[PDB]
């Protein structure tokens, strides 16, 4: 019952604000718990490089915990070392960091567990606050106020209402159908979506969504599009400048996905021409992002159309204790010897997938 | 970097097995898709009604396109040094991609091994041992 | 058959976008109709002193047509002066700077229109962008990369969720009750109002909403406040430091209605002590705002909490498309002599209210 | 600040006592002043009864009265400072639309107003009870 848990170092952030759980100082809200438990927790946020608190403790570690703000990347050559390893949590949702397919090829007896649900709504309403920043020019008037301007005529010019839009997803998941249930009473033109798979009728008739087969014709005519889907091959590099060409000219485009999803230069050209009216998000690739990534400095033609944040639109206050308890829920289920998971939080039992 | 410039000046300057295999993969690509799925299909009959996965004739036609992803990117690491292009844009998250549309992923590497089957075919005894390496780099992944 | 209208200048703006049809380069869309007839046209944007092209023409004027944008002031000293007068237009929605009590008690045989319903879609939407972007912290996270930075938790460390917050408007008119319909699917704790008038009781339970029948009580219990109410006595001077100080600890107030209605000196003192976590909204007293208005700079102890932009939501190029084919409308039921107005649009038919 | 202001200022100081005696009787006799006043009206004005009845409430009733001290105590702030800017400002900008929205008859606000000049200016001398009538009127006239 030795536990490694790696978050990122908060620093003078931590003590402002006790319900920041995902850093390193205020450890998720449990080391209380687990002291008391009789079990050992190394806390850091040393993860890269050989000489790592991380790689110093694997060998002997029972339990690690992680972030998908801070990622360890759990390796084969680091799995293989790992001789105890019994059970790896994500303190959150998303996996690409752990090597799932060494695992279960191999066979090993390790268990792979997340909080499944608990980032869903942070993200869509991340959505839905980028389509109207965008959709309206809401940053070059704000910029207007703090500068000690004021000229209407200049942010009216490229200023629209999101009302008689046409607004499609590319994934209808757990995040993209939150977001077409969002865009209902704004009372859009049509809500569309593309996935491998498809909605169910009953699901399908409640937000008046029609699906999509071919993701030209899907593009070709929506005025916004919003990118809610996985990183796999025929994913990876998607958004490239030939498919951009199928896109109605001047629209806006949001991704809070995978970073890696777009060509990162070719969107860049995009929007200077004109192609693109607009485009924003939360996610990098690589990320962090480099001082000189080309998303950071882009403008379309009037010097507006840029909406981009840091990555954190899944860790606002709320989904942080939604995790600090699904994180404690799923140890003790362990602890116990229950092993009463739940089966959505389940992504390998004991180096299997389920059904 | 100095390892990729050596490894383009050999197909340009030493061994033409390479030139040779590529010769043979664009010029008869056509035949070898169309002989490797008529097999592909006699050894797994999910052409038929129920999961078929590639049921109708427009699903079967997928199929074949995905087939030709395949021996065009297979062409593209011959012509290079390596596997290393193979690996990032066909072997990705292959698994759970495919997984997501219901297709059987161990008959997508038997559709590889038949495609192995027709091309090597074709060529010399050595040759078809250097080509056969980057077929096998695929059916690895998927099996 | 002699017309005025003022706008305001857009300069070089005006030539880079045709739909921007309220200003003087523009004109509505509809010069070369009004030629086509045997009407002349004034435009201008020189209304304010005594030697201004305004007056020049009040007294031969017998149409004079204006913008809440950049408003004339239809004084009852130019009334007395305009002998010809017949018809005032507004294209927008927004009577604040006409006389109408001393058209209406004078008895002076004057109407005046309005095209109602232009605007209140436009002014909701930025309602809910304004709620959304001081939720989620959205503007010290945009500014973090356009400065190069990334530093995640110094933006999650005051960053919510709208999900399970208590959401009030006061004021449940047109605009209000728009705002309300699009709250719903966020899932909120619950949607509360306050009104001088009672919401009709199936229009209540559309949206899950509570009449509070006394102003402390509402703003007591509610996490965000929105303002969309009326100009007059008992709303003038309403927000101010005594009132304040029964809002919840740290919460979110915005405003699209009238600056007036707020005592600006005394939201900014609110911000600073963390009596508010965040203000924003488009409307200003005095109004355009100084350079050294006090809510420019203002922000809270994080240096944000600041979503200010100029007076611009009800402006977009949807909303300014429906202004221009509504003043047409009105005018051509003034030339026809028909005078089938609107019903919803007559504010004034010859100087006095109907019902 | 203006030197007409501080002129209005210094002649309540230093001058004229009448101002002083006038608000010495409306913050002194306040009570019974609204009290005879509401009185009188609503025997002038029996809508106070079950139908429009914009004042029916014991509840509603009681807010009609707050209403009456509210101008009461503009009309002494008023007499003690210059003059009738204040209670423009305050008390009559949005008034009659405002109004309107509520319910209330306009020009039953206005009798009530009435009401309440004639009670306080019967505890007035002769001469105060002119100048403080102008106060009263200037409230009645925007809302008749
Ligand atoms: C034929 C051997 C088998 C078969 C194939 C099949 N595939 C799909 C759908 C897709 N295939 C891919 C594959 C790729 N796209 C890429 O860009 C790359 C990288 C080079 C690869 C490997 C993708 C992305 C899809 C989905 C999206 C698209 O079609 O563009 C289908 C259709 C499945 C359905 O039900 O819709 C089929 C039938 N199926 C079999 O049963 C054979 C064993
Ligand atoms: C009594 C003479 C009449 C009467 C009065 C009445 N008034 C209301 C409600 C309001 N009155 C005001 C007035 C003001 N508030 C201010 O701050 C100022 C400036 C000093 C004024 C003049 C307001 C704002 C309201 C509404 C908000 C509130 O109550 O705070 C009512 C209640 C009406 C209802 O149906 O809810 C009543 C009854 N009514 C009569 O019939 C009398 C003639």
């Amino acid at each position: 019952m030795k536990i490694v848990l790696v978050l990122y170092d908060a620093g003078k952030h931590a003590a402002d604000e006790e319900k920041l759980y995902g850093c390193t100082e205020n450890k998720l809200g449990i080391a209380n718990w687990l002291k008391d438990q009789g079990h050992e927790l190394i806390t850091t946020s040393d993860k890269e490089g050989g000489n790592s608190v991380l790689d110093q403790h694997i060998p002997d570690a029972d339990i690690i915990i992680t972030t998908p703000f801070h990622p360890a990347y759990i390796t084969k050559e680091r799995i293989d070392k790992a001789k105890k390893l019994k059970l790896v949590v994500v303190a959150g949702v998303g996996s690409d960091h752990i090597d799932l397919d060494y695992i279960n090829q191999t066979g090993k007896k390790i268990s792979v567990l997340e909080v499944t649900g608990s980032n869903v709504v942070s993200v869509a309403e991340h959505v839905l606050m980028t389509m109207l920043v965008l959709v309206r020019n809401f940053v070059p008037a704000h910029e207007q106020i703090i500068n000690h301007d004021w000229e209407v005529a200049a942010i009216a010019k490229d200023a629209y209402d999101i009302e008689g839009k046409t607004i499609a997803t590319i994934g209808a998941g757990r995040i993209g159908y939150r977001v077409l249930e969002r865009l209902v009473p704004f009372n859009p033109k049509e809500l569309l979506y593309y996935d491998y798979q498809a909605l169910p009728k009953d699901a399908e008739e409640k937000v008046g969504a029609r699906r999509v087969e071919n993701i030209e014709e899907l593009v070709a005519q929506a005025d916004i599009v919003t990118i809610n889907a996985p990183l796999h091959a025929g994913t990876k590099g998607l958004i490239n400048k030939e498919l951009l060409s199928k896109f109605k000219k001047g629209p806006w485009l949001v991704n809070p996905a995978r970073g890696a999803i777009c060509v990162a230069e070719d969107v860049a050209a995009a929007l200077e021409s004109g192609q693109l009216r607009g485009y924003g998000g939360d996610v990098w690739f690589p990320q962090p992002a480099p001082k000189d990534h080309p998303w950071r400095d882009m403008r379309n033609k009037y010097g507006a159309g840029n909406a981009m944040t840091p990555h954190y639109s899944g860790t606002t206050l709320d989904a942080q204790t939604r995790y600090a308890e699904g994180t404690k829920n799923i140890l003790e289920s362990f602890f116990t010897g229950k092993f009463d998971y739940r089966p959505q939080d389940i992504i390998l039992l004991n180096g299997e997938y389920v059904t | 970097s100095p390892g990729e410039l050596d490894r383009i000046k050999a197909f340009v300057t030493s061994g033409e097995s390479r030139l040779r295999i590529a010769e043979t993969l664009t010029g008869s690509r056509e035949r070898i898709i169309k002989s490797a799925g008529d097999a592909l299909f006699q050894k797994r009959p999910d052409v038929v009604s129920p999961g078929g996965n590639a049921y109708g004739e427009e699903m079967t036609a997928t199929c074949l396109r995905d087939m030709d992803y395949y021996l065009r990117l297979i062409t593209y690491g011959v012509v290079a040094g390596d596997v290393t292009p193979i690996e990032e844009i066909g072997l990705v998250g292959v698994r759970e991609m495919y997984k997501s549309l219901g297709t059987p992923v161990d008959a997508v590497a038997q559709a590889v091994r038949e495609m192995k089957a027709v091309a090597t075919g074709m060529m010399s005894g050595d040759d078809a041992a250097e080509a056969g390496a980057y077929f096998d780099y695929v059916i690895g992944a998927m099996e």
